[PDB]
């Protein structure tokens, strides 16, 4: 590996073929960590890209996209440093128990146009089987009773659902 | 241990393992005849041209060119490898072994003074050796290969029908290559002896015989490694659905290899029924390697989602409803600096 | 697909005398097996958390497909009571075979392997020290809607609380989001059923001189042909040499040339599988960003309604599903753009 | 901005002894064009898109 000791060692046609071994050959390693390196500068041109939205989105705002900030419904995002780079750590809730209940848009009174007709606030309508109507929050089924400020009162809409009662409300 | 450079191997998968086979060298794939002797160089009168030999395409035969008594040309001797007729060779590997590009030879004779014999200097391609006449009287005789052409392949011992059925690497007409042959009815096209379809060799023609190349596919296996006594194996580029010296000296089935779409599979169960939901040890195209009583080879599976999309209620039906919710912790990794 | 590179068979095939020559370079045959592995590893990292993605929850109930020609064109096609099993679609075999394969060689016999799907039968192949391994799941051989890993025809439009009926009521409620009409009826929804069926159903004739979706597939099988013969004609010539084979050489020239003519094999082919590396992480460093792209368009246009414009095509979003093509993913989106004002 | 190379032209010139040589290294020619020519394509895909 030494320069001098090839040339003091052998004639000049073979101390420059040679020489011409330790000098392409460490030509092609450090050639080759410069490709490298350069393949992983553009893939991080992109990462960066994906990592700022995770940043404003995720972490610094609560986000519309499903699946972006990790399975299911968003409760926070939190970031650490990692060696050579960032994690996130989602929390996240996803259904565990399921039920089959009735559910409509809404209630009316009766099937004439003119008639009062409800609809539910912040949440859905449900039934679970039963005589009644009830109200549950729109992504758990937790119901409670019909109640004036737990539901709406509205005109009618697209196929309401008639009771051809009075409503307990008064 | 050796191609994994541990003592101690875990349990996993270690693939690409290979098998060795033999070689077989062609340097001409036809017969040939013989070749002519020397010219004994002795001459009628006083002094004459000295006659030569052309010496191509021909077969030539052992210690022809001196005379019987084996006490005189032993200066030509090397080691049990020893019918050398060259002494300085220009600039050609002096060693003459297997095939030589077809020389032409002059022949000579001399006094020998001084029993010491000198080297007239040498244009390449001439390598010369010298032998005795007689020893005790002192007479030398010598000759010069001057290779005038390249590829006329002077050599011993015309070449055989391969053997049609068995991996073995070989080497026809500079191109060596690996697989087995066959017979065929294909012909082609009599200036080539190989044959490309795209740029695999399809077709070699030995002695005049045409024979199919077929890739050897048992060359390459993985090792479903457990321990030292129980371990499967799996030929991932082999089709056993019909038709072995190498499994029977290492576990008992001869035979009995299961056809699966990964390859064929040796003492180790397939259970394409069966699923795994932690794959640790994954063999590809939906399988994993299940290594934790004995060997198995079971399917793998994936956990399925849901999505945060509800469909609006526009009219009176039946909906699916949650009851709880499980909180979930989803670590994400990202890289962003070197 | 994955590969498995024995460096030593490639370079020096079984010459103990190359094989000492390989020793003398700086850590090669080290470094070409640690990328391959290292990019293998990659590689089923991406498609592993792609398949957990895809894999989604479904209903007991099936609604019925009432006038679009759903399970036609997009399920897996009914498995008879014999040996045939059809695991892809309609739509999957037609984008199998209006992609040609660029001619006889080793990547075409893998992907004629790949294209006909024989049971238990094996499309893995070894030459000269490179076997060609399939990945963790293999969507090749696989239907998009069926199997173990399939994904959900219903996620996307009938949500994720399921309960309606059929496709017609939930194409009505999915036109009344997209406020174009305020109450479905039946000539409504009948109309977007045939334009569906008629869009789907024009996917078998398109041509790959026009299509620019069959050249982004062709452009790909025609990418992976041409490394695979790369590192094929890499092994059939000598580089400056006499010969490919490393006894003849050194038992034909003196000591000299039979050392420079050693190192024009060994350099010339340590270029060729130097290059295929090099070739192999950029592919592998570009789909890491590809799969950030695919596990989003799946989220969001496939199994949600997303409210970003332009993102599922151009137009009010109707609705997305997702078929296999050759090496990748195949996404169909139909909106509603205007016509007259 | 796309290129067009030509191979032999780049690197043998006009010599015929050139030429020559490079007809053994391992498809060298066929390679450097059918990458030019097919990262020219990727990129018109994207700009007409
Ligand atoms: C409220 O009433 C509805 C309607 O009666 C109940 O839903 C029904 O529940 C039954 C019992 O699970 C379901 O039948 C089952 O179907 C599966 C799959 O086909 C089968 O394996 C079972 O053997 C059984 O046949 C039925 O599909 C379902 N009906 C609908 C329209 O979804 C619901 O459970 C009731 N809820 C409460 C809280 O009582
Ligand atoms: C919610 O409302 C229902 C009906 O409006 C109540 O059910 C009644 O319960 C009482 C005793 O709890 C019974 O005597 C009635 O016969 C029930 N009515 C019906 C129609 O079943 C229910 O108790 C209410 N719950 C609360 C917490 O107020
Ligand atoms: C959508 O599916 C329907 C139902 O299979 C197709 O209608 C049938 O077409 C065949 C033609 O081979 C006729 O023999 C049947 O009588 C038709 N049935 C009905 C109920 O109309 C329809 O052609 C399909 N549409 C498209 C565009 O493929
Ligand atoms: C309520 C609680 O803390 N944990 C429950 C657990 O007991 C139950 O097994 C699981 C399945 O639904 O749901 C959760
Ligand atoms: C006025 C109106 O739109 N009525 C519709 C009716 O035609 C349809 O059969 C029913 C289905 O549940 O939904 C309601
Ligand atoms: C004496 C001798 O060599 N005979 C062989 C003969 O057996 C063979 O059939 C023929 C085919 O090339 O070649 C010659
Ligand atoms: C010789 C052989 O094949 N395997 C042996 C095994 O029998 C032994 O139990 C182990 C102890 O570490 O060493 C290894
Ligand atoms: C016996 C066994 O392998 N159990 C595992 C469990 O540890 C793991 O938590 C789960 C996936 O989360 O898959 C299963
Ligand atoms: C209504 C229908 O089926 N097709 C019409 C077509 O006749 C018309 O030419 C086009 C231009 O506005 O709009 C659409
Ligand atoms: C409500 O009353 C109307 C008018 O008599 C009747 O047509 C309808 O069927 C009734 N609906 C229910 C649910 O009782
Ligand atoms: C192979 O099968 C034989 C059956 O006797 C037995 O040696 C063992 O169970 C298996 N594995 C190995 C490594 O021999
Ligand atoms: C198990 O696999 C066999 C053959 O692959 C099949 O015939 C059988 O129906 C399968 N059984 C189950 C329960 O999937």
């Amino acid at each position: 590996t030494n320069f001098k000791v090839i040339s003091q060692r052998l004639d000049k046609l073979e101390a420059d073929v040679q020489m011409d071994r330790l000098i392409n050959g460490r030509m092609n390693v450090l050639q080759l960590f410069v490709t490298n390196y350069k393949l992983k500068i553009a893939e991080l041109r992109n990462t960066h890209r994906y990592v700022q939205s995770l940043i404003n989105e995720c972490v610094y705002a609560q986000s519309l996209r499903n699946g972006f900030c990790g399975q299911g419904l968003h409760v926070l995002s939190l970031m650490q440093n990692a060696p050579s780079g960032i994690m996130f750590f989602h929390y996240s809730l996803i259904p565990n128990n399921t039920i089959t209940v009735k559910t409509t848009p809404g209630l009316c009174e009766s099937d004439e146009l003119g008639s009062k007709c409800i609809v539910a606030k912040d949440g859905v309508l449900v039934s679970a089987n039963l005589s009644y109507w009830q109200w549950s929050p729109r992504n758990l089924y937790k119901p409670e009773n019909l109640t004036f400020a737990n539901v709406i009162a509205v005109s009618r809409g697209a196929n309401y659902t008639t009771l051809n009662k009075t409503f307990d409300i008064p | 241990q050796c191609k994994l450079r541990l003592f101690d191997i875990p349990p996993g998968v270690y693939s690409n393992s290979e098998v060795e086979y033999p070689t077989a060298l062609y340097t001409v794939v036809h017969n040939m005849s013989a070749c002519p002797e020397r010219p004994d160089s002795y001459c009628g009168s006083n002094s004459c041209p000295f006659k030569r030999a052309v010496f191509s395409n021909c077969i030539v035969n052992y210690t022809t060119w001196v005379n019987p008594d084996q006490r005189d040309f032993q200066h030509l001797i090397l080691s049990n490898g020893k019918f050398n007729p060259f002494t300085e060779c220009n600039g050609l590997n002096r060693i003459v072994d297997g095939c030589v590009p077809g020389f032409v030879l002059r022949v000579g004779r001399g006094k020998a003074v001084n029993r010491t014999i000198v080297t007239p200097y040498l244009k390449p391609y001439e390598c010369f050796g010298w032998s005795w006449n007689d020893n005790q009287d002192s007479i030398y005789d010598w000759w010069i290969a001057d290779f005038v052409s390249t590829g006329a392949f002077v050599c011993e011992s015309n070449p055989e029908a391969p053997k049609t059925g068995v991996c073995v690497t070989y080497t026809v007409e500079k191109v060596t290559f690996q697989g087995v042959l066959y017979e065929s009815n294909f012909t082609f096209a009599q200036y080539y002896n190989l044959l490309y379809v795209g740029s695999q060799l399809r077709y070699v023609r030995i002695l005049g015989k045409v024979y199919e190349v077929s890739s050897c596919f048992e060359a390459s296996y993985d090792v479903l490694y457990r321990n030292n006594q129980s371990f499967g194996l799996l030929y991932r580029s082999f089709d056993c659905n019909q038709l072995s010296a190498r499994f029977v000296d290492r576990l008992l089935p001869s035979h009995n290899g299961t056809a699966t779409v990964l390859g064929c599979l040796f003492n180790a169960s397939y259970a394409p029924n069966d699923t795994m939901v932690n794959c640790t040890n994954p063999l590809g195209d939906g399988f994993c390697a299940d290594l934790l009583g004995n060997v198995a080879v079971r399917r793998m599976t994936f956990e399925k989602h849901d999505t945060t999309y509800v469909a609006p209620v526009t009219n009176e039906r039946y909906t699916e409803m949650p009851l709880d919710h499980q909180l979930i912790l989803t670590e994400q990794f990202l890289q962003t600096t070197m | 697909p994955k590969f498995s590179v024995s460096c030593e068979t490639y370079i020096c095939d079984v010459s103990k005398a190359c094989k000492n020559l390989l020793f003398r370079y700086g850590g090669f045959c080290q470094k070409v097996e640690a990328d391959i592995r290292g990019a293998g590893i990659l590689l089923d990292g991406d498609v592993s958390s792609l398949y957990s993605t895809i894999a989604a929850k479904t209903s007991s109930v099936v609604p019925t497909t009432d006038r679009f020609n759903v399970s036609q064109f997009f399920l897996p096609k009914t498995q008879s009571s014999a040996n045939k099993y059809e695991s892809r679609s309609a739509i999957e075999d037609l984008l199998f075979s209006k992609i040609e394969t660029t001619g006889p060689g080793f990547y075409g016999d893998y992907y004629n392997c790949k294209k006909n799907a024989i049971q238990d039968l094996t499309c893995a192949q070894y030459h000269n020290g490179i076997l060609v391994i399939p990945p963790i799941m293999d969507a090749e051989t696989l239907g998009m809607y069926g199997g173990i890993a399939a994904a959900s025809v219903t996620l996307g439009i009938f949500g994720g609380q399921a309960g309606m009926a059929t496709w017609s009521v939930a194409m009505a409620g999915r036109l009344n989001a997209l406020g174009v009409v305020q109450n479905a009826l039946v000539d409504d929804v009948n109309k977007l059923a045939n334009g569906f069926n008629q869009l789907t159903a024009s996917v078998s004739k398109l041509a790959l001189t026009t299509s620019s979706a069959l050249q982004a597939i062709q452009a790909v099988v025609n990418q992976n042909a041409a490394q695979v013969e790369s590192l094929v004609s890499g092994i059939t010539e000598n580089f400056g040499a006499i010969s490919t084979n490393f006894k003849v050489i050194s038992q034909r020239l003196d000591k000299l040339e039979a050392d420079v003519q050693m190192d024009r094999l060994i350099n010339g082919r340590m270029n060729v599988l130097q290059l295929f590396v090099t070739n192999y992480k950029l592919k592998i460093a570009e789909l890491r960003n590809t799969h950030r792209y695919v596990q989003s368009l799946i989220n969001e246009c496939v199994y949600a309604q997303s409210l970003r414009n332009g993102f599922c095509g151009q137009g009010l979003h109707v609705l997305s599903l997702m078929q296999n093509a050759p090496s990748g993913i195949m996404f169909f989106h139909y909106s509603l753009i205007p016509n007259n004002t």
